[PDB]
């Protein structure tokens, strides 16, 4: 993340304060959403992950655990697939 | 090693922990490498490993979504290919022995 | 953005297939002098 450079008396010394994750735990992810109906129109996360999870899809991050539903601001557009996972109850925006 | 008398140390830990750091290497080198970042984990299937892999360095994805199975007949090959190439034609077999 | 033989295409850049553009391959970008004209066949 960050780092620091102060002298030493015979060379450099460096400090380096970086992200050490902790309790990791386990949840089921897709690889992009794309509408039945519609199926040209295919989404995929942007540095992150499309994650299935409890109180239907919502977004997650990369080195955190924080759900948050999708919206234009964290995916892109691409190509359909056929190994992405489909949805037709709930579309997102 | 005694008729002069010389000892020569074993390496720093046993085989089983070579062989125990390449296996979880190996069953991790397919999932690290999806996002940036170390946190997360991402242990895919290898195929769409390959197949995100080789997207990501100018490939479109329909002529790989068409033709997996001769890309998959070039990498069995392309990695039987070494396993006879052990002779004096391999630079790190030379200097292996070296 | 190649030119077919088969009016432009789509093909990436480690493997010959042309296949036709779309907007999920390109940018909008602020046009040059170097840039060609077409008025005949616009792209979607
Ligand atoms: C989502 O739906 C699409 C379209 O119905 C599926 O795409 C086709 O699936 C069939 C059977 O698996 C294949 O024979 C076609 O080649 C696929 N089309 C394309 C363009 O690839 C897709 O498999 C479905 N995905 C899921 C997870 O159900
Ligand atoms: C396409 O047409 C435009 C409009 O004339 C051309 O753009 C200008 O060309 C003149 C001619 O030298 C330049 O002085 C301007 O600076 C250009 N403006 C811009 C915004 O590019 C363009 O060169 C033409 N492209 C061709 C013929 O390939």
């Amino acid at each position: 993340i960050v780092s620091f450079v102060v002298n030493a008396p015979n060379g450099l010394y460096f400090m380096h304060v970086g992200y050490y994750p902790s309790n990791h735990i386990e949840v089921v992810s897709a690889y992009g959403l794309c509408d039945a109906a519609n199926p040209t129109n295919c989404i995929a996360p942007v540095n992150g992950y499309f994650i299935k999870t409890n109180n239907e899809w919502s977004y997650t991050g990369s080195s955190f655990y924080a759900p948050e539903p999708i919206t234009s601001l964290n995916t892109k557009y691409v190509a359909p697939q056929v190994t992405y996972q489909n949805i037709s109850t709930n579309l997102p925006p | 090693q005694y008729v002069a008398g010389y000892k020569v140390l074993p390496p720093l830990m046993d085989v089983n922990m070579e062989a125990a750091y390449t296996s979880s290497l190996l069953g991790s080198i397919a999932g690290v490498g999806w996002t940036a970042g170390l946190s997360s984990f991402a242990a895919i299937p290898f195929a769409q490993s390959i197949f995100y892999r080789l997207n990501g360095v100018g490939i479109t994805q329909q002529v790989l979504s068409e033709n997996q199975k001769l890309i998959a007949n070039k990498f069995n090959q392309a990695l039987g290919a070494m396993q006879t190439g052990f002779t004096t034609t391999n630079e790190a077999f030379q200097k292996v022995q070296d």
